């Protein structure tokens, strides 16, 4: 395993450079939207980001040892919640908005069904990153984390639980490597244990945005107004709402 | 299975 | 203005929350090992109900948390309550192995989960908490620091200062307990993210069981306490 | 009106 050999410093630059880009969504200022529209345009972005979300899935360290079912397993646990923290991310700068795309910054407003309710927790998260300030190098952190943390407790025999094992050992290196960046940051060590179970708690509300995201798409595709995408609707199933 | 199939290429 | 919290030390912290803790509930004597949904759901339900009481003057005994407004305290209770009963279950299972030790007089194992439609799953989960938590040999001073960093997160973003600050001063508290518990500096924050990183899991097991608890009322088959209900109301 | 508001002023 080459993921387990890597210093503090390879993994942020293994991570940073494995970070997927910023798409654009079909988004027309000019153009009426509808609800329904509107939940089509962040309906296709967020199938084309998936694809790009599983070849960085390859790209962070050790995730490749695993086999192919626990990747998919991992993988369909995480998806929306990946997804989600990414978004927060790229919204920290912009106070009050959620910029699911460059060309496509909204605000509460333009939540109008359900998905209001988690704008407004996604916009809460990302005015609680600005509180922290949170760092690139510790993003790409968290995001780490919640690909290899969230589904590592719903995986059959001793052996498959070796795999369970190797998953634990990177995220201890990722835990490492936020130590590490926060030491270089100038924190005195009760400021870095502080610091690194605020990152962590967060994670939290983000499993907690996905599942109430999770359950508004489940409706969205009974209702049958807005159409899913194939790759969605094989995410979605995987979690049997 | 989609995400089977694009974790292999 | 001030809250006394911020001022006690990790073992005023430490004492102050052993001595908050509620106590583990019996239920009913019957001895028919429960195999109806109804039977099921009844016993589990009163049980739930009955902890839930306890819950709340639990709560109300953790530093930091009378200084919130009435407001603030219902709003923390109302997101985390399932939480915190499923971590206090995952606990008192921790030495059963394969069982969850519901109450000393009710012990279930997920053949029993069976029985009631979209409940093995939880109970699966549940179990998986239990033996991960044994495997790290979580102690009695570290669960009950977990417990009440459940309290005052789960809620805190759907709102703050007063309560990042006892957020903080409780991770001080679980460093402490765990460098007088011999551990070295990596292995300090390697295991406080581990411990935190299931609070994770455990907040899962809460969304999903709270659509069960949905499901479980509109079947109208089981009664549900006022209080139950408004408990789970409070998740839309 | 809820319970849980009586309960945490009893
Ligand atoms: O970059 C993102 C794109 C869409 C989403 C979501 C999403 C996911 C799948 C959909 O079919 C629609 C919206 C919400 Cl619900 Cl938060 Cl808008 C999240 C992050
Ligand atoms: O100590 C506990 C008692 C009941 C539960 C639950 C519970 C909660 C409320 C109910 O009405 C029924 C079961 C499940 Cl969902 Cl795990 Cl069975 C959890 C922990």
């Amino acid at each position: 395993s080459l993921a387990l050999s890597l210093t503090a410093d390879q993994m942020v630059s293994a991570l940073l450079d494995a970070e997927p880009p910023i798409l654009y969504s079909e988004y027309d200022p000019t153009r009426p939207f509808s609800e329904a529209s509107m939940m089509g345009l962040l309906t296709n972005l967020a199938d084309r980001e998936l694809v790009h979300m599983i070849n960085w899935a390859k790209r962070v360290p050790g995730f490749v040892d695993l086999t192919l079912h626990d990747q998919v397993h991992l993988l369909e646990c995480a998806w929306l919640e990946i997804l989600m923290i990414g978004l927060v991310w790229r919204s920290m700068e912009h106070p009050g908005k959620l910029l699911f795309a460059p060309n496509l910054l909204l605000d509460r407003n333009q939540g109008k069904e359900g998905m209001v309710e988690i704008f407004d927790m996604l916009l809460a998260t990302s005015s609680r990153f600005r509180m922290m300030n949170l760092q690139g190098e510790e993003f790409v952190c968290l995001k780490s984390i919640i690909l290899l943390n969230s589904g590592v407790y719903t995986f059959s025999t001793l052996k498959s639980l070796e795999e369970k094992d190797h998953i634990h050992r990177v995220l201890d290196k990722i835990t490492d490597t936020l130590i590490h960046l926060m030491a270089k940051a100038g924190l005195t060590l009760q400021q870095q244990h502080q610091r690194l179970a605020q990152l962590l708690l967060i994670l939290s509300h983000i499993r907690h945005m996905s599942n109430k995201g999770m359950e508004h798409l489940y409706s969205m595709k009974c209702k049958n107004v807005v159409p899913l995408s194939d790759l969605l609707l094989e995410m979605l199933d995987a979690h049997r709402l | 299975k989609i995400l089977h199939r694009l974790l292999q290429e």
